[PDB]
Order: structure tokens, then C-alpha cells, then sequence
RNA sequence: AGUAGUAACAAGAG
RNA sequence: UAUACCUCUGCUUC
């Protein structure tokens, strides 16, 4: 419900044709979340 | 140099503010007015650094000739700016300026560096000369005990160590003679001889001395080996479910045997 | 096939895989805007828990005071602040009886410490409420302003150097009828210029003497600032935290030093015990309780947690605690120790920014200061704030502050409160019933062991402990606390299950780049892995992975990818050149687009020291140039091992101050900086060792330079010209 | 001390020249006096 | 709008 | 008011 979807073509994905949609959305972030984004590789360590 | 100090003192004393500061402030209060600044405590440096590194001129230079040897730009890249820093009152610059300085900066004197940072190199030889053994998987009882993190030159209490450091680096300002001087006269003699010709700032020498005089003793999970030259490698020596035989290089103590 | 990550818990038990229940890869919640609501909440609740006590108007401040101590006992489980003095004193007597000598020894140590403690000690208090400007300032500045202010009221205790005269001046300054202090204001002055019009107007700042009346000063001296706590993990809603003035710091230091000296010798206090040692304490404390009652003896562990910990504990008790603990000490020290509680007993709370009112129609917004808080119909506030503000009234002050006699602030008397908890743990039994309790305390967090013959008794023991704690003003969280058969438990996010398990998640945020600089952050980055391998149970593979991830983060953050790589950037353009120029490429640091040479075995070795022999002479020369401009005037929480090189730089100062009225402090700063930079040139040891002396800062330099001159002359360094010139200069000074 | 002064050659006389024969340690602050004493020694 | 969540940003200041 | 499609600022607290 937060998205606006267009239909902008098709591609031979797994041999067969698949319809390519464009998902358009207005979003937002901040310094904190961008930093925490940059430090997301660690998701490895906790599981490893 | 004295003449320059006196001249600068006279030039400073002209400023009524500086004069009143020097006359009113006490030698004790020096410890206060030194830490006076507009700066604030960074509560999120992990972030603030990542932010600051995306800016144009995040770093602050020291005002001097060596700063002036850095050019404003270099092959299109802006190294530094004319705008001064509030704290240093020296030019501001981009991190690139570091990479330039390291590549095309003036080649300085590094004689004594090894003797100054000897303490660290001794680790490097204690690893390089070491010999590894078998790794064995199986349970390990770890006992949590206070242990010495790094091997020292000669263990002293902080008060005793600082006086020795003071005797080594600032003999004129040592103040009241302690017995320590007579006890460690040979150590003082040695370090004095070893750290003579170097160009590195005394405040660093005192740090490295204090590192190899003052002890760092901390609680750790240990099993088997507890000597400092083992503790410093503890992360590799063992786990909860595995063991690693490790033989550090260099000489080992008799009492330790 | 629907995957369910919880089903792991079918195979691996929850303590064994506790790391997976901590979302520390995620973002912690930050605050937004004002915290006045959260502060007011605390003010309302703190009184809500003591409103059945004694209300009275303070004749000194004119504030509304509430006193729960020795009040009516609770008849419900609502957080009670009605502590009973006698019971506290008994709980203390028990502790003294089982720990004799400690009470006076700690006091003597704290006293002998105090006597040696100087004024500069106060500079390491981080953020401090400056009463002169009524803002949170650096402790050093907040102190300096207070000293310079005190000097105008003829109070020169600081000049002696010791803390005692300063504290004396502090309690004395309360008696002053009108407290004078500096306030800076600007002045235009035509400085000569080559500017068509031959002059320029620069606003020179000048200091002005400003007065405050005794009461208004005392109110500020008793005031505590407030602000919302950011990044607090494991919690939905936010909450408020406070900041103290410069006055109370000296008096708290002693009390906490005392409480520390006490706590150190207690076996059921987890403070100031390092997290590593806390296990050494806990597992043993458990081991004792295990092998104590063999015959059907049900040893139960209670995973404790307290509610309204700060908001229920009253200063009036802490005063009694000091008065008891300082029994054998002389009078002056008792009077000294008694002050901080007395202040906290009559403290005032500031209510932050205020509340922002808006109009969506006009798209307008405005902050309403706490003074103007009530200068508006309450209907214009929202539904909850309307309820709060009504309840705030009786404790509200004209100048826009809240009186708050009872309760403590978040993190003030941690030690001394921990002592009060241990004091609860010290009873162990009531009415000779067939059980015995013991445990470990840590502020609001506690762990309670209970041994008895049948669980029906254990629960009554726990109930007895609860009902006991009520009498100390300590309130157990029935909602968050839970009990189980001994073997496994939780304490301050440390999980015991027949032995303390690892909780690798907890430390995971620390793995990232710290944000000191290129030189330090590396050392820190490797050291964190090295340590977490040891303590928090990280295998060699995961560690070697973290070694990679940190370099990944490090190279992006500091934009210093491999010199051979083709990543573009302002720095990279030079890094590549350095890569092409340098022969010993493996000698290059990562910061200089060099290769990562670290592994498990050499985490504890600085990168420069590792690579030193692999460097080129010019590269190490430039990299470690003694007088390089990047490293500033250094001066000797965790510390790291690193080498002072060009990568050991410092960032620019925050410049937002430039276009505000605080510009002055830049000149005020640099004015000192010049004097200190010179004084350091006269006395090289000043950077390392704290200089001592009540004499003039100039006198020392004059004498020292005179001697330097004389000796430099007579030794044969300076010529007669330079010596006569030097003496001629000094003669004028 | 007062009256005694040394000449540039290195001989004592009674008082012109800016270098006394006697250095005064007593009277000054401890930290200064010790600095003088240690510097001299 | 949206981010976001018990209150804020979606620029501020001279 | 004008300078001001200018200037300063990005944790700098009122």
C-alpha cells in the first residue's frame, strides 16, 4: 500500500518471459540509520 | 631558545588579558585552564567520523612550517583550505593531505624510533621467534584470574614509575629526590642512554616508558599458561573446546619455571 | 515449508543460543525534540510514590517538599518510597557486625584521599550544569566559570589547590546575600584598515559583572538539568536523565569513594567489579549456595530487577547512611559527607526545553519555555500533557522549575545504593524460619538465591525479602522478576546455565570503526576481536571473518582502498600514485592503500610495528616525521596500543559556535592556550605530570627562564649580548 | 648575598654586573627552589 | 507526502 | 527596509 507500481517491459529470466515492474516509493532515512546500514556486514558474525 | 621564550613572554605580557591570566592563574589551576575549550564530548563518534569523512576538509592542521610545506591543492585535488581551525588556529585540510604528505612530504629523522617503541617490537620478536605446536580438540576448564597482560621492563607502582620517568625525561623538574632513583639508577642510566638522540616528543617517551614500567593486570579466563608472554597470545592459546600449543621466543624467567 | 527461526530452540537451549535473541545489528531508538514530558512524568511519579508522607514548604527555597521516610507503611504493591529509618539502621548494624572495621577504614581511606584531592579533579566530570549561564557545559569550563565567579565574591579557596577549601567556599557561597558573576557583552571598536574608509568595526567582547540574589542563587546551586536518554537498548518508550551542577560534584565524589571503599570489600556487591570478574564472583556465590543443603534442600534462584529504583530511594536515608557509616570519623568529615544528601534532599529539577505548539493550517510551530508553560489555556495542550501539567502544579516554581525533594536521578549514588541493596541481602533470614537467602546486588539489578527444605518455604523467604526491601524503599519488579530452581539465571544481561554462557551479540556494535582516527581505530578494531575471542567466545573462523569485515568497514569509512585496486576518489588518486611509487608495498598501511597483513596471531601488534621493516626509508620517514603537522599537542573507557604517526590526526572543531553569541569562548580559550603552550615550553613536564603550586603562574616562568638564562650563559651557550638582553627583558617583568 | 657580585672574568666584588655570586634558594616556592637546586646541581 | 512514533525533521541563522 | 540569486552552519547545548 506504500508503493506505486508501473509495468515497463519484460525479460527472458529463467528462459521464459517475465514482466518487469517498476516499484516507485517515497522514503526517508537519517545519519544514524545510514551509518548502521554501513555497519550491517556484522550480520554475518552474529550468525557465524 | 631561552631568549625566544623570554621574547615570546614579553610579547605575550603585552596582551592585558594574557598578563592578567598569567598573574591571576595559579600553577595548580594550570591543570584547569588547559582543559578549557569550546569543544564538546562526542556521544556518537562512530557516526560522526563516518559523517565527517564525507566532508571536504574534516581534518585540522597545526600552525607551522611543516603545514606550509603542504600545498593548497594537488593535481586538481583540494588538499587544504585557507580557513583556520577554531582549536588549532592552523589551516584545515582533507584526509588526502595525509596521503600526499606520506607520498611527497619531507623525509624526517626516524633514528631512535626502534629503541623508543622497543616495548612493542619485543612482541614482534616474541612472535617471529616463537614456535607453534599441536592443536587439540576437547574440553577446557577456564579459570578466571587476574593476570599481567604484557611483559614489563621492571614493575613499579605508578607513583614510583612516574618519578623514574621524570628522572629520565625531565631531570630538572623532578623535585624532591626519592629512594627510587638510587634503586633504579642503572635503569635510568640505560633508558637515558637509549633515548638520547631521538627527536620524538617527550610526552610519547613517557607514555611508552609508563607502558613498560606500570603494570596492566586484568581478570581473564585462563587455562595452563599464565605468564605475560603467554597471556598476550591468550586468544590463540585456547578456547572452551580446543587447545593450542604455543612456544614464545626470547628468554624465559627461572621463577616462571 | 514454512521456516521458523524459533524452532532452533527445540534443539539448542535458549541460554546456549541467547545471542540470537539480541537484535544488536539493528538500530537503537533515539529521542526526538523535547523531553519535558518525560521529566514531568518522573516528577509526578516520584511524588506519587510518597504523597502520603509529610508535605511542607521549605523556608529556604520556598519550594514544596514531600517526606516519605518514617511514613505510613504501604497497604499495596504500588511502588513505595516510605522507608523506615530504624530498619535501615538495623540492616546497617548487621552489615557492620558481619563486616567490622570496614565502615571506619573506608571512611579513613576516603578522608585521606579527600585531603589529597585537588580542585582539578572536578574537570573529569564530562557534562556539567553551569549555574552562571544556566546551560550544560564542559566540566572544566563550568568549573573555571565558577572559580572566576567565586573570585568576584572574595572566595579564593581554589587558589590553595585542595578540594576542601573549594567545598568550604561552596557551602559558604550559600550565605552570600548577592552572588556576583561575569557575563560577556560586545563592543564595537574602529580598528585601522586599508579599506576605502580607513577603518573596520570588529565587535570586541568585554566582561560585565552581573548579580543574583541569595535565594535565586541557592535555587540554581540546588538545580539539576534534564534530557531524554538516547540509544537506550531493549526498551520501547524513552525516558529522562539528569545532569548535576559543579557544587555537588566534590561532595558526591567523597560519598561514592566511601561507598566504593565499602563495596570493594563486600562479597555480595557486583560493583565496581569488572564484567569478567563478576562471573568469578557469581559462579562461586552459586557454587556455595549449591553445596549447602543436600537433604531435599531446594536452592532457588531469583532473577531480580527493581522498579522505580531511583524514584523511590530517598536522600534522607542516604544521609542517615553517611551518618552511620562515618561513626568513628571526626566531625568535619561527617559534616563534609552529610552535605550531598542534604542537597539532593532539597534539590530542584529543570524541565528541559518545553513543549512545541503548532498550527497545521498556517504551517506554524513554536516552543513554549517552561516559564511560559502555564501562560496558555491548558485545553490547547494535548490530552496527556493537560493531565500532567495539572498534576505538576503543586510542585511547580515561578521561574519554570519543578521542586523534587524525594527520589534520586538516573545514576548518582550507584555505590551507596548498591550498599543499601547489599544491606537487604545481609539479613538472610527472618523469625528463624527454615530458609536462608543470599545474593548479588548491582544498583537496580539483583540476583537472589534462596535455600530451604521445601519450595513453599522458599517462596515465603522471597516474600519476606520483598516485604523487607519495601522497608528500605527498595521495590522489586513483580512484572519483570522471576524465580526458578537454581542452575540457570540471568544477571545484567549475563546468562548462567550451569556456567555462564557467551553473549556475543552484546559486544557486536563495538566491532565497527570507533571514530577516533585511522591510526587508533585499527588498533581498537583488532584489539576488540582479540578480546572478544578470549572473553565472549568467538571462534577463529568468525574472528578471521571479523578481521575482514572491519577492514571492509575501515577502507570505506576512511576511503583508503588497495592501491592496486581501481576504486576512484580524491584520496585514492594519490594512494594509487603512492602504490606505484613505493617499492615495499606490503610495508604500506591500509590507510595508505596498503594490504591487510593482520591475522589471529598478531592482533596484539601495532600495524606500523608489524610492517616497519617492510617500509621504504622515505615512506617511514614521511609517515613518522617527528614534527609532522597532523598530530597535535598530546597529553597523557579503554586504551589502545598505537604509534604516533601522520595517521594519528585530529578533526576540525565544530564550527556552529561561530555564528552564535558564544564566539567569546574562542578568544577566552586561545588566550589560555597561549599561556599554557608557553608554560609547557618553560616546563616540559607539565604535559605529563600535573604542576603543583599556589604561587603565580608567571613567577614560575620568570624564575625558570632566569635560571635557564644564567646557566645557558655561564655554561657557555648564550653570549653576553643574549644574556644581557635576556636579563634586560626579565628585569622589566 | 646582596652586596656580593661576580665579574665577567670570574672574581668576587662588592656592589653593576648582572650576575650575583650567591644564588638564593631559601624563601622561594618549593617547586621553584627544587628546580633551581636541581638545575644548578 | 514521507520518514517516523508519545515528538520531531522535511534546512537554520545574520 | 536594504545589502542577501549574498554570507556563515551540519553534535555546540540557551
Amino acid at each position: 500500500p506504500k508503493y506505486t507500481v508501473f509495468r515497463i517491459g519484460s525479460l527472458f529470466v529463467s528462459g521464459r518471459e517475465k514482466s518487469v515492474y517498476l516499484y516507485c516509493r517515497v522514503n526517508g532515512t537519517n545519519k544514524i540509520q545510514m551509518k548502521w546500514g554501513m555497519e550491517a556486514r556484522r550480520c554475518l558474525l552474529q550468525s557465524m | 631558545m631561552t631568549l625566544a621564550k623570554i621574547e615570546l613572554l614579553k610579547q605575550l605580557l603585552r596582551d592585558n588579558e594574557a598578563k592578567t591570566v598569567l598573574k591571576q592563574t595559579t600553577v595548580d589551576q594550570y591543570n584547569i585552564i588547559r582543559k578549557f575549550n569550546t569543544s564538546r564530548i562526542e556521544k556518537n563518534p562512530s557516526l560522526r567520523m563516518k559523517w565527517a569523512m564525507c566532508s571536504n576538509f574534516p581534518l585540522a592542521l597545526t600552525k607551522g612550517d611543516m603545514a606550509n610545506r603542504i600545498p593548497l591543492e594537488y593535481k586538481g585535488i583540494q588538499l587544504k583550505t585557507n580557513a583556520e581551525d577554531i582549536g588549532t588556529k592552523g589551516q584545515m585540510c582533507s584526509i588526502a593531505a595525509v596521503t600526499w604528505w606520506n607520498t611527497y612530504g619531507p623525509i624526517g629523522d626516524t633514528e631512535g624510533f626502534e629503541r623508543v617503541y622497543e616495548s612493542f617490537f619485543l612482541r614482534k620478536m616474541r612472535l617471529d621467534n616463537a614456535t607453534w605446536g599441536r592443536i587439540t580438540f576437547g574440553p577446557v576448564e577456564r579459570v578466571r584470574k587476574r593476570v599481567l597482560l604484557n611483559p614489563l621492563t621492571k614493575e613499579m607502582p605508578p607513583d614510583e614509575a612516574s618519578n623514574v620517568i621524570m628522572e629520565i625525561l625531565f631531570p630538572k623538574e623532578a623535585g624532591i629526590p626519592r629512594e627510587s632513583t638510587w634503586i633504579h639508577r642503572e635503569l635510568i642510566k640505560e633508558k637515558r642512554e637509549k633515548l638520547k638522540g631521538t627527536m620524538i616528543t617527550p610526552i610519547v617517551l613517557a607514555y611508552m616508558l609508563e607502558r613498560e614500567l606500570v603494570a596492566r593486570r586484568r581478570f581473564l579466563p585462563v587455562a595452563g599458561a599464565t605468564s605475560a608472554e603467554f597471556i598476550e597470545m591468550l586468544h590463540c592459546l585456547q578456547g572452551e573446546n580446543w587447545r593450542q600449543i604455543y612456544h614464545p621466543g626470547g628468554n624465559k624467567l627461572t621463577e616462571s619455571r | 515449508m514454512n521456516i521458523n527461526p524459533y524452532f532452533l530452540f527445540i534443539d539448542v537451549p535458549i541460554q546456549a543460543a541467547i545471542s540470537t535473541t539480541f537484535p544488536y545489528t539493528g538500530v537503537p531508538p533515539y529521542s526526538h525534540g523535547t523531553g519535558t514530558g518525560y521529566t514531568i512524568d518522573t516528577v509526578i511519579r516520584t511524588h506519587e510514590y510518597s504523597n502520603k508522607g509529610k508535605q511542607y514548604i521549605s523556608d529556604v527555597t520556598g519550594c514544596t517538599m514531600v517526606d516519605p521516610t518514617n511514613g505510613p507503611l504501604p497497604e499495596d504493591n504500588e511502588p513505595s518510597a516510605y522507608a523506615q529509618l530504624d530498619c535501615v539502621l538495623e540492616a546497617l548494624d548487621r552489615m557492620d557486625e558481619e563486616h567490622p572495621g570496614l565502615f571506619q577504614a573506608a571512611s579513613q581511606n576516603a578522608m585521606e584521599t579527600l585531603m589529597v584531592t585537588t580542585v582539578d579533579k572536578l574537570t573529569q566530570g564530562r557534562q556539567t550544569f553551569d549555574w552562571t549561564v544556566c546551560r550544560n557545559q564542559p566540566a572544566a569550563t563550568a568549573l573555571n566559570t565558577t572559580i572566576t565567579s567565586f573570585r568576584l565574591n572574595d572566595l579564593n579557596g581554589a587558589d590553595k589547590g585542595g578540594l576542601i577549601p573549594f567545598c568550604q567556599d561552596i557551602i559558604d557561597s550559600l550565605d552570600r546575600p548577592e552572588m556576583t558573576f561575569f557575563s560577556v557583552k560586545n563592543i564595537k571598536k574602529k580598528l585601522p584598515a586599508k579599506n576605502r574608509k580607513g577603518f573596520l568595526i570588529k565587535r570586541i567582547p568585554m566582561k560585565v559583572k552581573d548579580k543574583i540574589t541569595k535565594v535565586e542563587y541557592i535555587k540554581r546551586a540546588l538545580s539539576l538539568n534534564t534530557m531524554t536518554k538516547d540509544a537506550e537498548r531493549g526498551k520501547l518508550k524513552r525516558r529522562a536523565i539528569a545532569t548535576a551542577g559543579i557544587q555537588i560534584r566534590g561532595f558526591v565524589l567523597v560519598v561514592e569513594n566511601l561507598a566504593k571503599n565499602i563495596c570493594e570489600n563486600l562479597e555480595q556487591s557486583g560493583l565496581p567489579v569488572g564484567g569478567n570478574e563478576k562471573k568469578a564472583k557469581l559462579s562461586n556465590a552459586v557454587a556455595k549456595m549449591l553445596s549447602n543443603c543436600p537433604p531435599g534442600g531446594i536452592s532457588m534462584t531469583v532473577t531480580g530487577d527493581n522498579t522505580k529504583w531511583n524514584e523511590c530511594l530517598n536522600p534522607r536515608i542516604f544521609l542517615a547512611m553517611t551518618e552511620r557509616i562515618t561513626r568513628d570519623s571526626p566531625i568535619w568529615f561527617r559534616d563534609f559527607c552529610s552535605i550531598a544528601p542534604v542537597l539532593f534532599s532539597n534539590k530542584i529539577a529543570r524541565l528541559g526545553k518545553g513543549f512545541m505548539i503548532t498550527s497545521k493550517t498556517k504551517r506554524l510551530k513554536a516552543q513554549i519555555p517552561c516559564p511560559d508553560l502555564f501562560s496558555i489555556p491548558l485545553e490547547r495542550y494535548n490530552e496527556e500533557t493537560r493531565a500532567k501539567l495539572k498534576k505538576l502544579k503543586p510542585f511547580f516554581n515561578e521561574e519554570g522549575t519543578a521542586s523534587l525533594s524525594p527520589g534520586m536521578m538516573m545514576g548518582m549514588f550507584n555505590m551507596l545504593s548498591t550498599v543499601l541493596g547489599v544491606a537487604a541481602l545481609g539479613i538472610k533470614n527472618i523469625g528463624n524460619k527454615e530458609y536462608l537467602w543470599d545474593g548479588l546486588q548491582s544498583s537496580d539489578d539483583f540476583a537472589l538465591f534462596v535455600n530451604a527444605k521445601d519450595e513453599e518455604t522458599c517462596m515465603e523467604g522471597i516474600n519476606d525479602f520483598y516485604r523487607t526491601c519495601k522497608l528500605l524503599g527498595i521495590n522489586m519488579s513483580k512484572k519483570k522478576s522471576y524465580c526458578n530452581e537454581t542452575g540457570m539465571f540471568e544477571f545484567t544481561s549475563m546468562f548462567y546455565r550451569d556456567g555462564f554462557v557467551s553473549n556475543f551479540a552484546m559486544e557486536l556494535p563495538s566491532f565497527g570503526v570507533a571514530g577516533v582516527n585511522e591510526s587508533a581505530d585499527m588498533a581498537i578494531g583488532m584489539t576488540i576481536i582479540k578480546n572478544n575471542m578470549i572473553n565472549n567466545g568467538m571462534g577463529p573462523a568468525t574472528a578471521q571473518t571479523a578481521i575482514q569485515l572491519f577492514i571492509a568497514d575501515y577502507r570505506y569509512t576512511y576511503k583508503c582502498h588497495r592501491g592496486d585496486s581501481k576504486v576512484e576518489g580524491k584520496r585514492m588518486k594519490i594512494i594509487k600514485e603512492l602504490w606505484e611509487n613505493t617499492k615495499g608495498r606490503d610495508g604500506l598501511l591500509v590507510a595508505d592503500g596498503g594490504p591487510n597483513i593482520y591475522n589471529l596471531r598478531n592482533l596484539h601488534i601495532p600495524e606500523i610495528v608489524l610492517k616497519y621493516n617492510l617500509m621504504d626509508p622515505e615512506y617511514k620517514g614521511r609517515l613518522l616525521h617527528p614534527q609532522n603537522p597532523f598530530v597535535g599537542h598530546l597529553s597523557i573507557k579503554m586504551d589502545y596500543d598505537a604509534v604516533s604517526g601522520t595517521h594519528s590526526w585530529r578533526t576540525k572543531r565544530n564550527r556552529s559556535i561561530l555564528n552564535t553569541d558564544q564566539r567569546n569562548m574562542i578568544l577566552e580559550e586561545q588566550c589560555y592556550a597561549k599561556c599554557c603552550n608557553l608554560f609547557e615550553a618553560c616546563f616540559n613536564s607539565a604535559s605529563y605530570r600535573k604542576p603543583v603550586g599556589q604561587h603565580s603562574m608567571l613567577e614560575a616562568m620568570a624564575h625558570r627562564l632566569r635560571m635557564d638564562a644564567r646557566l645557558d650563559y655561564e655554561s657557555g651557550r648564550m653570549s653576553k649580548d643574549d644574556f644581557e638582553k635576556a636579563m634586560a627583558h626579565l628585569g622589566e617583568i | 648575598s646582596d652586596m656580593n657580585f661576580l665579574d665577567e672574568e670570574g672574581k668576587a666584588y662588592t656592589a653593576q654586573n648582572l650576575r650575583p655570586q650567591y644564588e638564593v634558594i631559601e624563601g622561594m616556592p618549593r617547586t621553584i627552589a627544587w628546580m633551581v637546586q636541581r638545575s644548578l646541581a
